[PDB]
């Protein structure tokens, strides 16, 4: 005959191994899901079958109960609602119990254990990143071991391990200036200080930092535009070539200038066409 | 639906972790570390194809058909086992003005494959 | 530079031929969305540029005007100067048309730009708005009508040709006529223009009940007391735990179109489908 | 989102006409009687796999890392042209018990192709 892989919703037999075999030759193997298929068609049919019958007729399951049914550490079998083997998620809770958490991800798990069985049940990354609701300032947010604290464009905390090892340039042209001010040695030195204070600075243009009056004074690389900010007296290189694609799935900003953009998109054209620094203050429209 | 098991032999999603510094992307990528990325590797039979339930099933058969009765442009086409369902992961790095960032980077993890 | 081949909602490009090129050298070949970027980049600065930027910065589109365009069988300067080669099909050579694709396209030119558009294989079956009774129909030339399992008339051609068969490889109607092949039933179904269905395999039998009918494959019988024959169906679908439910022929709600086959098959009689939702 | 469109030699989507005929599908399948089922065809650079935007542009660029550093895995892997997007398409056909039906069956159509 034909034994199968699995068992699609339909209870059907999709995944064909072996051919002209026997039940018990192919239910021998102790795989969960595994089935056995009666008749012998031609392959053809077993195609039409996956157009019409969405799989293979006469589903014959190789396990109807949960003997020798390996789930591998952290899942165990439940019996069902309808009584068909299916592993569930079973870590390890009881051996690290302790308040809520934050995870990796953003979300905040009741329990450590809680986020475990997230793990297992559909994310294999998942780990406790740091204590206590996840918070969106790094304000008091005790990070683990050597981790420090740092935010995100949308402001959330996460706690990173911050490289300070960076090796001396051995190039003046690998020489950085920061939004803040700094001249920077490398890109690597820049992102040590970004992580050590835990906020972006941002780039501002390529070379040591000039004393620049307006963008004049600024060289602007890589066909970047140089905008400007009058409110703090310094200056930075951007691209300007994005489009604004149509879509009134735009959700309009309120700029540091407080004048609606259609979208944050439109806020950068402007600033662009202007020559003056344009950052989103708030999530809307300007009222 | 293939998750290679252990001997089987045919193709089936396998299981690799990536280490961000063995890449050298340890560099502009702050979290996380690594991930399961998996990938694909067996072999394409004409009578896995159809049956995979892969969502390349149908076509993959359609050519077959024609890879059978041997049409040039299909006789040197050669059948691949590839990945043919891919999930999103989220990652947190620095940016290009060196900004950190928080986006959904899509197809990252190797869901589902087959042949095609 | 580096010659690419698109332009996205976003102005980057994406897609490269190859590095250490010219402008010029690009734009040579006469494609509509080609794009130049005059930075030279390698490394993975084009694969981040892709996270970062969505696409290569600075895009060059090759084309700013339709001037050197070939689309092969339309160009348009479009609203914001953006050249966009259009559909545009040889119309003038009558009758609002019914699609093959079931739908109704107002002229018979409507069909042929829908065509150029997404659907390659569409073509007019029968003239008019597309109707759900084969009451009305001039299926061009040689054609009869026929309809499908939610009505819609479809004007097909039917093979009349089918090799004289083998003792078994007759089947039995569900109009109670012994066909020899499967060809034969379609002939008949074809002709006919309705379903007839296969009842079970083998010559048709002359049965009082389901115990005189010797089902095929795992399939079961079902009695029709609606015609007084028996029918073999496949009794082995689950009903899933999005389901749309109904109402049957023994006027009870069934959950799943598929819990009504469930009771079918337990019940040995024939449960077809009345009408969607809930009896009531 | 690239066509063959001649002589460029990337992992492009060629158009193929399948007909049912030739396939033998012409007497289950009321109509059409054959469509554009297209196939990817084309080598797959790396300059072009995480630069062609496809669904497998980040994982096909995380692997070839390791291949330009050997990982033993991935030595004999090379990344096919293969469809990345799959478009539906609907027939008038008879079932398993010869009813007229008009069904959409899914994945028929190779809309995009790519590396992988
Ligand atoms: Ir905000
Ligand atoms: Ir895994
Ligand atoms: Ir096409
Ligand atoms: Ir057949």
């Amino acid at each position: 005959g034909n034994c199968w892989l699995r068992q699609a919703k339909n209870g059907r037999c999709q995944v064909l191994y072996k051919t002209e075999l026997s039940k018990e030759e192919c239910c021998s193997t102790g795989r969960l899901s595994t089935s056995w298929t009666e008749e012998d068609v031609n392959d053809n049919t077993l195609f039409k079958w996956m157009i019409f019958n969405g799989g293979a007729p006469n589903c014959i399951p190789c396990k109807e109960t949960c003997e020798n049914v390996d789930c591998g550490p952290g899942k165990k079998c439940r019996m069902n609602k309808k009584n068909k083997p299916r592993c569930v998620c079973a870590p390890d809770c009881s051996n690290i119990t302790k308040g809520p958490v934050c995870g990796l991800d953003g979300k905040t798990y009741r329990n450590e254990c809680a986020l475990l069985k997230a793990r297992c049940k559909e994310q294999p990354e998942l780990e406790v990143q740091y204590q206590g609701r996840c918070k969106k300032t790094c304000r008091d947010v005790f990070c683990p071991g050597s981790s420090t604290c740092v935010v995100d464009q949308t402001n959330n905390a996460y706690c990173v391990t911050c490289n300070r090892i960076c090796p001396e340039p051995a190039s003046s042209e690998q020489y950085l200036c920061g939004n803040d001010g700094v001249t920077y040695s490398s890109a690597c030195h820049l992102r040590k200080a970004t992580c050590l204070l835990g906020r972006s600075i941002g780039l501002a243009y390529e070379g040591k930092c000039i004393k620049a009056k307006s963008c004049e004074d600024i060289q602007c690389t890589g066909g970047k535009k140089c905008l400007w900010d009058f409110k703090v007296g310094r200056g930075r290189c951007s691209l300007c070539d994005e489009l604004c694609p149509d879509s009134k799935s735009d959700e309009p900003v309120c700029a540091s200038d407080n004048a609606t953009y259609a979208s944050e998109c439109a806020m950068k054209e402007a600033a662009c066409s202007s020559g003056v620094l344009l950052e989103v203050k708030h999530s809307g429209s300007c009222n | 639906g293939l998750e290679c098991d252990g001997k089987v032999n045919i193709c089936c999603k396998k299981q690799f972790f990536v280490s961000f510094k063995d890449i050298g992307w340890n560099d502009w990528i702050i979290a996380p570390s690594g991930y399961h990325a998996n990938y694909c590797e067996g072999e394409c039979p004409s009578h896995i194809a159809g049956t995979s339930g892969s969502s390349l099933s149908f076509h993959s058969t359609v050519i077959n058909h024609y890879r059978m009765r041997g049409h040039s442009p299909f006789a040197n086409l050669k059948s691949c086992c590839v990945p043919t369902k891919l999930r999103p992961m989220s990652m947190l790095y620095y940016d290009d003005g060196q900004n950190i960032i928080k986006k959904d980077i899509q197809n990252m993890i190797v869901e589902e494959c087959g042949c095609s």
